RNA sequence: GAAACUGCGAAUGGCUCAUUAAAUCAGUUAUCGUUUAUUUGAUAGUUCCUUUACUACAUGGUAUAACUGUGGUAAUUCUAGAGCUAAUACAUGCUAAUCUCGACCCUUUGGAAGAGAUGUAUUUAUUAGAAAUGUCUUCGGACUCUUUGAUGAUUCAUAAUAACUUUUCGAAUCGCAUGGCCUUGUGCUGGCGAUGGUUCAUUCAAAUUUCUGCCCUAUCAACUUUCGAUGGUAGGAUAGUGGCCUACCAUGGUUUCAACGGGUAACGGGGAAUAAGGGUUCGAUUCCGGAGAGGGAGCCUGAGAAACGGCUACCA
């Protein structure tokens, strides 16, 4: 059956991701600045 | 029945072994599968662990590699010409790993065209035996996979000293 | 050096017909590692083996030991003899021993019988093999 | 139909001389069933490796087809875009045609034209009702949608100019492939009045980073003798643009050296008639003034040569012979030396 | 055996654990985990045996189902889990935080540390890696997997790691003259400096060490542990100093 | 919450010493030679791509148990026919992004016209994997260049190009609780956990494996090789190395430093007894490791078995 509960735990997984995606992206801008500071 | 056991064996000295054990699981062997040309015919096979290997029983389509000009296309097999280790799977037509045999040779021709215009020509030059197979439309190639293993023939279309070598054994 | 039904040939290593750049055909080499010189014979051989150390698929890694050559009759392999003491206690005295290794040994080197080779053991080459010269004296 | 066993029979019914392959008198039948089987295929959206290999696939086998059948086959893609009555009149856009709908449905007419030509290369079959008059249609959507619609459907927007990347990459492909065999007289002036004159006005502010298909499309133009006519249309607007780029303070080696070996070509391949005298003079006296500040920017030895490789052929046909030409070249030259040979040569 | 073993008998378990012999027939089996069976100590054996907090196993159960235990600020419910070298172990209800060092007997002992030294650990890296996508990454000794590592952090090397976060907020190269904590063999607890390494190719590589009290001892690279340039050890040292 | 499906376990534990004489086992090596349920730590926005003629506010029986009811057999932890109904069982299948440069303005917390790029999994082929000592400046800083890592050692780690696949994966799952935005809609958004899932690493492990070491016997002196013995190459099989097997090749391999054969009331070791020391004897037996479940042979399941308080044949 089609229930509030069900949407919510897809919205919350979708989100999920998206600040997965994002937090990685962050962790690579952090890696190439630090690069670019040693070289 | 088939087992790949040590035990069984002579030592090198020359005695031989008593039974130490009975057979164990991890150390088993399974029936050879004589792929032959035909209708695509795989079945998976559940090994150690949760891995899978695919069995080729029959199989006509194959993607074979053109590494002059670096490219690949899936070519139709046509017959095993020259297997050096056994020529009854010539006689058979087994198809099996460095097993040197015939594709049909239009793929490639129509992408010859294609890319070079021409049925640029320095680019386009190409070994004389090799366009002498193109005008026979029949292409010699060896195959690099194992189709008891992974349920593929892919291969390498023969050129130069290797397809010269295999034309003097053939 | 093609005195087979197959062609023999290093894996991987491919040659390039239309370029044609060098007449040489390319050959692959690495070194051993362990301060052994590879001999240029390999770098500059025409031979072909998969079990030789500095040319084949082949590393080596664990014990290396010294022996004489015994015996050298049979293809791309010898047979060495390495010897040594056994003490006995209650003798309080020692007993000579000795004990066969086969050795595979590349083409790249020549050994007589009777010579002194140090060998570097690898995986299982054979039923009995399991060791690869890599210095020869 | 059968997607295990679809791969395989492509191989084995289509290939060409294939022992099950049609027979010829049966081809007339059957073909038309067969193409319409494969734009079915087609259509499977990309998404993981597998379907990407089906649509790699369906777009391989047509090279074994015959041409009318390949050109039957464009023609089924290009019958959904509505594309007469754009012509028909004098090249105005139906409002109602501006969709999502529509943009979608161009951008994967579009996308098999790629493909076809990616495998077919100079052997793709042009037509103008089968590929070329959708084609430049869907181009003209794209500019009509961007420029009309509002900045509040952001997704509109976005779907407009992917197709208009895809369409001018489109061009710039069958250009390069079929340019010189297929006759382009007849179609030339709405060529460039839908895709060309639009964008002329920004073009050297846009193109300043990488060559872009549109400078692709003018370069090859000023390559071949035959399609000059393309740069004489409008006051030589498209060859007065490409040097605008160079007259930019901000263009990159990038863009650079192509246009001064395009310019060479024109420089060096005379055409019979007066917009030709006309262009040469345009094309070599805006080169001259820029070039002492484009030698700066170069970083590679050989976009020195082709520099040198434009100002000896200068010298061949007599445009020295004006002082103001001497002059620029001889300032020009000055900064190379602030290959040997050629340099001593135009001395 | 036709499979993994599940049983450990007491006189089969490690000595330092000190468990009685005649207790029982069986000791904890440590479950798998960040650290070797061998080389880890069990929570209820820290418990039960070192700290006296329960009597029985089913009272260690009952603490750690209610979640009281804290190992590297994450909450752990299972009896064996194998908490090891330089892992913090946190009882909010008592206020306690502990971190697993062993004595100079060779034995883990019962060592308070401050909720400001609690916040991190040290960690030996094991080794240095690419991962997929080029992303470089590094292993420690307790499996921890770190992402975007400093270059300069090469193996042998020691890492500082907070808890909260799991990242490398600092590391210490190894060199001469750096502290170091053996942890394996006869000299496991001891704490020197080191003076020498000596590298065979194809072999283990030995490690000289000198104590505060002038005697050197010579141990393999493997049980060598960096904690910090000599005189200032990076964390709380237990009593004694790791002497004698 | 009975019953049943699903998941896991049942391959641990315990017992015995039949077979076994370089075998097991002890010490010591290697996996650059391979599998690994589970634990632990990381790890996956692919925006788009024509029939949008469109389920994702969520798809089917391509389906059954338990259950209802009709039965067979002397008999068993035997079961047939018909009728029902679920999933974290089975089989299907989707939903206006991010990142490079950036002209032009503007001179920063800057805006962005535009040119571009886009998962995994398997198989093969190929490729990468190595006198700027100047100028100015605000005295700071800027101007041009760099650009993979590790092992003793690699065809390593990793990345890229072209295709390939009866080819996978990329959450159609569940508990507790009802917070925040408003354009007041059963609208948008949202907390703490459980269970799954690709790859890598770690852990519990497993299989092979390097060197040395076993009691009596020479009135056992030659043994192994036809029916693999030693090695080469190619294939098959295997998780994988390898005569492990197959095809073709050579004629090899061990031995008076005792091979091969025979006996063993021979499982090996940590250990036990005696002895002043050297030695001699015992060790089925509380721990470790190997093998077996009346004797041979072969197997399904599963990460893990040649399982036997699992299955099938034969012998008694
Ligand atoms: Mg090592
Ligand atoms: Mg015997
Ligand atoms: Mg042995
Ligand atoms: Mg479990
Ligand atoms: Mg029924
Ligand atoms: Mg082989
Ligand atoms: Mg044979
Ligand atoms: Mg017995
Ligand atoms: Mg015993
Ligand atoms: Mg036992
Ligand atoms: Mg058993
Ligand atoms: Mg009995
Ligand atoms: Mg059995
Ligand atoms: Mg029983
Ligand atoms: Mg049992």
């Amino acid at each position: 059956l089609v229930t509030p509960q069900r949407l919510q735990r897809k919205r919350h997984q979708r989100a999920l991701k998206v600040r997965n995606a994002q937090a990685q992206r962050e962790a690579a801008a952090e890696y190439a600045q630090l690069l670019a500071k040693r070289l | 029945g088939i087992s790949r056991d040590s035990r069984h064996k002579r030592s090198a000295t020359g005695a031989k072994r008593a039974q130490f054990r009975k057979k164990r699981k991890f150390e088993l062997g399974r029936q050879p599968a004589n792929t032959k040309i035909g209708a695509k015919r795989i079945h998976s096979v559940r090994t150690r662990g949760g891995n899978k290997k695919y069995r080729a029983l029959r199989i006509e389509t194959g993607n074979f590699s053109w590494a002059s000009e670096g490219i690949s296309k899936k070519t139709r097999i046509a017959g095993v010409v020259y297997h050096p280790s056994n020529n009854e799977l010539v006689r058979t037509n087994t198809l099996t790993k460095a097993a040197i045999v015939q594709i049909d040779a239009t793929p490639f021709r129509q992408w010859f065209e294609a890319h070079y215009g021409q049925t640029r020509a320095a680019s386009a030059k190409i070994e004389s035996s090799v366009e002498s197979q193109f005008s026979a439309g029949r292409l010699y190639a060896c195959i690099s996979s194992r189709p008891g293993q992974s349920g593929r023939c892919d291969g390498y279309i023969l050129e130069g000293e290797e397809l010269a070598f295999y034309l003097r054994r053939l | 050096v093609q005195s087979e039904r197959a062609f023999q040939k290093q894996p991987h290593i491919f040659n390039n017909p239309k370029v044609k750049t060098s007449k040489r055909t390319k050959r692959w080499y690495k070194n051993a590692g362990l301060g052994f010189k590879t001999p240029k014979t390999a770098i500059e051989g025409s031979y072909i083996d998969k079990k030789c150390p500095f040319t084949g698929l082949v590393s080596i890694r664990g014990k290396i030991l010294t022996g004489t050559v015994v015996s050298t009759k049979m293809h791309r392999t010898i047979v060495i003899r390495r010897a040594y003491l056994h003490y006995i206690p209650k003798y309080n005295r020692y007993e000579k021993r000795h004990k066969n290794v086969p050795v595979h040994v590349s083409p790249a080197f020549r050994v007589q019988v009777g010579d002194i080779v140090t060998v570097g053991q690898c995986r299982p080459i054979s039923k009995t093999v399991r060791f690869n010269v890599v210095k020869v004296s | 139909l059968d997607d295990t066993l679809f791969k395989d029979e492509i191989t084995t019914f289509l290939t060409e001389n294939g022992s099950q392959s049609i027979k010829a008198e049966d081809e007339k039948v059957v073909m038309p069933y067969v193409l319409r089987i494969f734009f079915g295929r087609a259509q499977v959206p990309p998404t993981s490796g597998q379907k990407r290999s089906r649509k790699i696939a369906v777009i391989s086998v047509l090279p074994n087809f015959k041409k009318p059948y390949i050109n039957d086959f464009l023609s089924l893609a290009s019958e959904r875009l509505d594309y007469n009555y754009f012509f028909g009149n004098s090249h105005q856009i139906n409002s109602s045609k501006a969709t999502l709908k529509t943009i979608r449905r161009m951008t994967g007419f579009v996308n098999i034209v790629n493909s076809t030509l990616s495998v077919l290369r100079t052997n793709f079959p042009l037509h103008t009702n089968s590929v070329l008059q959708p084609l430049i249609y869907s181009i003209a959507m794209a500019y009509y949608v961007l420029d009309t619609e509002s900045t509040e459907e952001v997704h509109l927007r976005k779907m407009a100019s992917n197709l208009r990347q895809q369409g001018l990459k489109c061009l710039s492909s069958v250009f390069e492939f079929v340019g010189n065999t297929f006759d382009w007289s007849t179609s030339m002036e709405d060529i460039y009045a839908v895709v060309v004159k639009p964008r002329i006005s920004h073009f050297s502010d846009e193109n300043l980073q990488q060559p872009s298909s549109l400078l692709r499309l003018f370069l090859y133009w000023a390559h071949n003798p035959s399609l000059y006519q393309f740069l004489y249309y409008d006051e030589f607007a498209t060859a007065t643009a490409l040097m605008d780029t160079i007259s930019n303070q901000h263009v990159k080696e990038a863009v650079i050296g192509p246009i001064i070996e395009a310019a060479d070509s024109i420089i060096r391949n005379p055409v019979n008639d007066d917009h030709y005298v006309d262009l040469v003079t345009l094309i070599c006296t805006s080169c001259l003034k820029i070039l002492p500040s484009l030698y700066v920017k170069l970083s590679d030895s050989n976009s020195i040569s082709t520099f040198l490789n434009l100002l000896v052929s200068i010298t061949e046909m007599g445009f020295i012979q004006d002082d103001h030409v001497r002059s620029r070249l001889i300032s020009s030259l000055i900064s190379i030396l602030k290959d040997t040979q050629k340099i001593l040569k135009i001395l | 055996a036709r499979g993994p073993k599940k049983h450990l008998k007491r006189l089969a378990a490690p000595h330092h654990w000190l468990l009685d012999k005649l207790s029982g027939c069986y000791a904890p089996r440590p479950s798998a985990g960040p650290h070797k069976l061998r080389e880890s100590l069990p929570l209820i054996v820290f418990l039960r045996n070192r700290l006296k907090y329960a009597l029985n196993g089913r009272e260690v159960k009952a603490i750690l189902m209610q979640r009281h235990v804290k190992v590297d600020g994450k909450v752990r419910t299972d009896t064996t889990y194998p908490a090891g070298f330089m892992d913090v172990i946190t009882l909010d209800a008592t206020n306690e935080n502990f971190r697993l060092v062993y004595d100079v007997k060779g034995r883990f002992a019962v060592h308070r540390i401050t909720d400001e030294e609690a916040s991190y650990k040290l960690g030996k890296v094991k080794k240095v890696q690419l991962g997929k996508k080029g992303v470089p990454y590094v292993v420690t000794h307790d499996g921890r997997t770190i992402r975007y590592p400093d270059p300069n952090i090469k193996v042998n090397d020691t890492v500082k790691i907070d808890l909260a976060s799991g990242k490398i907020t600092d590391f210490i190269k190894f060199d001469a003259g750096k502290l170091v904590y053996v942890t394996g063999g006869r000299n496991l607890g001891r704490i020197g400096t080191i003076v020498h390494k000596e590298r065979h190719d194809g072999g283990f590589d030995l490690v000289h060490i000198k104590d505060s009290l002038d005697n050197t001892f010579v141990t393999r690279l493997n049980n060598v542990f960096v904690i910090g340039e000599q005189g200032k050890p990076y964390i709380s040292l237990p009593k004694g100093k790791g002497i004698k």
